RNA sequence: AACGAGGAAUUCCUAGUAAGCGCAAGUCAUCAGCUUGCGUUGAUUACGUCCCUGCCCUUUGUACACAC
């Protein structure tokens, strides 16, 4: 259902509704790891960071955004506070914080990295779907189910 | 060929305390002060180097860091200068144990030894001395640090053996328009002057030769007339 | 020369709007007497921080303004002097007190000194920040001062915190109530001229810090 | 001392400059600029404070010889403080000058 | 005592004084 | 009394410092070449210019 | 009937019900008219999305609004929303939608409590 | 007689929070010398760091690539 690249191409990720997030090459052509959940949830998207660091994926029916290292295939936490479904997940290519697209009509800015573990919330007008990001990495662009498209900064 | 002012009475100048942080003043601190209490049983008494030792060979402190006496006589040359008489000098003191007293410059010090004794030993346990007048409270237990409840404009020294000797006069012409002069002396007998050196920035000396502490600030007061021009 | 005419219609409202706020429409302005036009920040590196480029009605825009970390910088300086002047355990939670403080502060300001009283404020406030500061050093005992120096959020935060107090320990037990010393302390302080409180931490922080570098 | 305060407001002192001593006689406010006051008094000098600074005097007006007691500016120039005694000799001061002695 | 940054300083500072002292020194001779 | 505006470079970090001291790279605003160790007190960010009293001192570990 | 439009404003517990109709340009708040809100110094709180955008647009539409609960500050934070929200729900609905989205843009470049009130949610560390 | 905003020494607290204000109820425990709810007003300052004091973890990478 959601298909990322990362770390200059050489390694990729791939979420299913298997209830699994699986990396794989593009040298050997294998996998690396096969993510999963404490229960086999669903997934919709997925996202990574810029550093072939962490992966996270979010779902329709538990509706808390997973996040695993790509080292160690144990999932880290549950970073939860939605109501409904998080939709679309990116990281910032700078800041490398997380934005979250979600049906309770809020998009959510996690900042994981770094003793920060805060949580901004932005709540716009509908129940807004299929986030992403500049590259410059300092503005949100959403998709509203209203049809508007908002345009946000991160930082302000 | 100038106007005269319109009133020729003398009058009494003001006051200067903490609440007020505006007027040039002189800052006098009996820093490192040996006051302490203890319960005799029955009686309440000042810790004396000289009255009861065998009491604190049982707390293990020192004879003779107990020392109330210099502290005394320091207070009945400072408040008996000719500048509190000029209502230009508030004079604090900083104990061993933290304990900081704002002495306020118009209270009549008890003479003798023994009644001073008396005077502190209720002093550090009602806080405070009323007056006899019932105007305002003469002795009066302060908040730590010293250095908030100092003038804004401050100048702090203190008074040290090792540090370059300086006329006190050649000071205080020197010092500005509107800072007020703290000088942070050793009320303690016999030891390190590092009592205060954490909010003073230079250590100033008088002479080479040892001087006691009553004729520490006797000399440096002495000094402050003459550059006040009283 | 040349015209853009959108207006055609005379604009009459059944409703009577008074003329006072007619024209308060082409220029936003503070408390509807002065304009945040011009209003520029003389001494550098407090710009971003001590913000005045949106202009404010009313110092009252309660936000979310804590929250992040550096959302405190948004705050435009008429809102974040009235925010912090409950400095004690009488006056907290009592902002519209505060707002009517600095209206009529603004209005001493205006009156003494005539070019702009938001003006005087945002030049009050880039002065009074220690530019040098002082911290302790453990050492196990060696607890000695050494000079750092200071962020500019930090820099206005220690420039309102101390216009604020000098107001509030001036008018402390005197005939003068806190709307004449704040306007007092920021006029003085405005000049730099040595006889407000925060002027005189000013030099009384660097010259610590001046000490020991 | 002299105090001066807003029109229209009792309640609101707005500020109390300490002169000399003596008893003031005359407290008139410039007519071309305004924010500088200008006082006498039975001290045989006036003052020119501006509001801005309410403690010393900007500019200490002498060279009177008794009792000035009214004094008025002159509406061209602002330099210009004409300054009236008590004993004839109808001073004309300068204020962009040093101002300690008139033209 | 020290931390990692500064170690690396101080050993910086020591060898190359002594590397510009030989070198000074072969410029004398 | 020369003063010099100073844009942070990068705040650095996992270094020896006290809290409240973050160990930061300024540079000036005459050039854009000079930077110099200093250290801020306050909370500093990323690329806010900031006032130095003097530009020269090698502010060292705050042990 | 006449067109009209209605929307809703929300403090921490004051509500704002304000209806939108064509007429000769009036401002009504409980009967009384915008120029009598009481905390009288949060009166330019109210005519603040008035000014944002030109009297003009409001010479032809009729603005009335009733309020219950909260205090003082929460009731005038109740009405500045609804009058924005009003303004903004008549011109996407009869007016042009270029005019709602300029409309709407001269708010959300301002403030964004004048379009939709971000609940004060609480949160867990 | 005590008392003009409270000493040393300690404790708590990061946003609809601290703090201030009233109104209501008296829930099988507890509470009327009070307890519990519900509203109004509503800030400062960190939101970083392991330098100090603590507390815990790790010192075969084994969880599949690349890098290290």
């Amino acid at each position: 259902t959601a298909v990322q690249f990362a770390k200059r191409g050489q390694v990729m990720f791939s979420s299913s509704l298997d209830g699994t997030v699986r990396a794989w090459d593009l040298i050997r052509y294998r996998n690396f790891r096969t993510f999963t959940g404490t229960e086999r949830i669903q997934f919709n998207c997925l996202a990574v960071d810029p550093s072939g660091e962490v992966v996270c994926a979010g779902s329709l029916d538990n509706f808390d955004i997973h996040v695993w290292s790509v080292q160690t295939g144990q999932l880290l936490d549950a970073l939860s506070g939605h109501e409904g479904p998080v939709s679309c997940l990116s990281f910032s290519q700078e800041n490398s914080v997380l934005a979250s697209a979600s049906w309770d009509k809020t998009i959510r800015i996690w900042s994981i990295f770094g003793r920060s573990q805060q949580v901004e919330p932005i709540e716009v007008y509908s129940d807004v779907l299929a986030l992403s990001m500049r590259p410059d990495g300092k503005e949100v662009a959403v998709s509203t189910l209203k049809g508007q498209i908002s345009i946000f900064n991160i930082e302000d | 060929q100038k106007a005269l002012p319109a009133s020729l009475v003398p009058q009494a100048p003001p006051v200067l305390t903490s609440k007020d942080k505006i007027t040039k003043r002189m800052i006098v601190v009996l820093a490192m002060a040996s006051l302490e209490t203890h319960k005799i049983s029955d009686k309440y008494v000042l810790l004396n180097c000289d009255d009861h030792q065998g009491l604190l060979k049982k707390m293990g402190r020192d004879i003779s860091e107990a020392r109330p006496d210099i502290t005394h006589q320091c207070l009945l040359t400072l408040l008996d200068s000719p500048i509190n008489k000029a209502g230009k000098l508030q004079v604090y003191i900083q104990t061993s144990r933290g304990i900081l007293i704002e002495v306020n410059p118009t209270v009549r010090i008890p003479r003798t030894f023994k009644r001073f004794s008396g005077l502190m030993v209720q002093l550090l346990h009602k806080l405070s001395i009323r007056s006899v007048n019932s105007e305002e409270k003469l002795l009066k237990v302060i908040k730590n640090p010293i250095t908030d409840h100092l003038p804004t404009k401050c100048r702090k020294v203190t008074l040290s053996f090792d540090a370059p000797v300086i006329r006190v006069q050649d000071y205080i012409e020197k010092l500005d328009d509107d800072e007020s002069i703290c000088v942070f002396v050793g009320a303690m007998a016999r030891g390190k002057d590092n009592f205060a050196d954490e909010y003073v920035d230079e250590k100033v000396g008088l002479s080479n030769y040892p001087l006691s502490a009553s004729v520490a600030c006797s000399k440096f007061c002495h000094g402050a007339e003459d550059a006040w021009n009283i | 020369d040349f015209e853009v005419v959108e207006e055609f219609t005379p604009v009459v409202l059944a409703t009577p709007i008074p003329e006072e706020v007619q024209q308060a429409q082409t220029e936003i302005k503070l408390f509807n007497k002065w304009s945040f036009e011009e209003v520029e920040v003389k001494d550098a590196s407090l710009v971003d921080y001590v913000q005045v480029r949106q202009p404010i009605f009313v110092a009252h825009t309660a936000g979310r303004y804590a929250n992040k970390r550096f959302r405190k910088a948004q705050c435009p300086i008429i809102e974040r002097l009235t925010n912090s002047l409950m400095m004690n355990g009488r006056n907290n939670g009592k902002k519209l007190k505060a707002v009517r403080i600095i209206k009529h502060t603004l209005d001493i300001i205006n009156v003494l000194t005539d070019q702009n009283p938001i003006q005087v404020v945002v030049d009050a406030i880039t002065n009074t920040g220690p530019r040098e500061d002082t911290t302790r050093v453990g050492g196990g005992g060696a607890a000695r001062r050494q000079a750092v120096d200071v962020s500019p959020l930090r820099r206005v935060n220690q420039a309102i915190a101390l216009l604020t107090i000098g107001a509030r320990e001036a008018a402390f037990r005197n005939i003068k109530t806190i709307a004449e010393t704040l306007a007092e302390e920021l006029i003085n302080a405005a000049k730099g001229s040595s006889t407000s409180y925060a002027i005189k931490k000013k030099d009384e922080l660097e010259r610590v810090a001046k000490s020991n570098r | 001392l002299v105090s001066v305060y807003d029109s229209y407001n009792p309640r609101t002192i707005l500020l109390s400059i300490n002169a000399s001593t003596h008893p003031t006689h005359v407290t008139k406010f410039h007519t071309q600029d305004n924010k500088i006051l200008a006082t006498a008094s039975d001290d045989r000098v006036t003052r020119l404070w501006d509001i801005s600074n309410a403690y010393e005097p900007q500019l200490e007006l002498t060279g009177a010889t008794d009792y000035v007691r009214t004094l008025s500016f002159i509406p061209a120039a602002p330099h210009l403080v004409a300054t009236g005694s008590y004993d004839g000799l109808i001073r004309l001061y300068d204020t962009r000058s040093s101002g300690s002695t008139p033209i | 005592s020290l931390k990692a940054g500064e170690r690396l300083m101080e050993a910086l500072d020591l060898g190359i004084a002594e590397i510009e002292g030989l070198e000074a020194y072969n410029r004398d001779m | 009394t020369p003063v010099t505006l100073a844009k942070v470079i990068k705040v650095l970090g996992r270094t020896g410092s006290r809290g409240g001291v973050t160990q930061v790279r300024v540079e000036f605003l005459e050039d854009t070449s000079r930077t110099i160790v200093r250290n801020v007190k306050g909370p500093v960010r990323e690329n806010d210019i900031l006032v130095l009293m003097e530009s020269e001192r090698e502010a060292r570990r705050l042990r | 009937a006449v067109p009209s439009v209605q929307t809703f404003g929300k403090k921490k517990s004051a509500t704002a019900v304000a209806h939108v109709k064509a007429g000769k340009g009036l401002i009504k708040v409980n009967g009384s008219p915008i120029t009598l809100v009481e905390p009288e110094i949060l009166r330019f709180k109210v005519y603040e999305p008035l000014l944002l955008v030109g009297l003009d647009k409001f010479s032809n539409i009729d603005i009335r609004v009733r309020v219950t609960g909260g205090g003082h500050v929460s009731q005038v934070y109740a009405i500045r929303q609804a009058i924005a929200k009003g303004l903004v729900a008549y011109h996407q609905k009869y007016v042009d939608e270029q005019s709602k989205n300029e409309l709407k843009k001269a708010f959300t470049s301002y403030d964004r409590t004048l379009l939709i009130a971000d609940s004060r949610r609480p949160e867990p560390k």
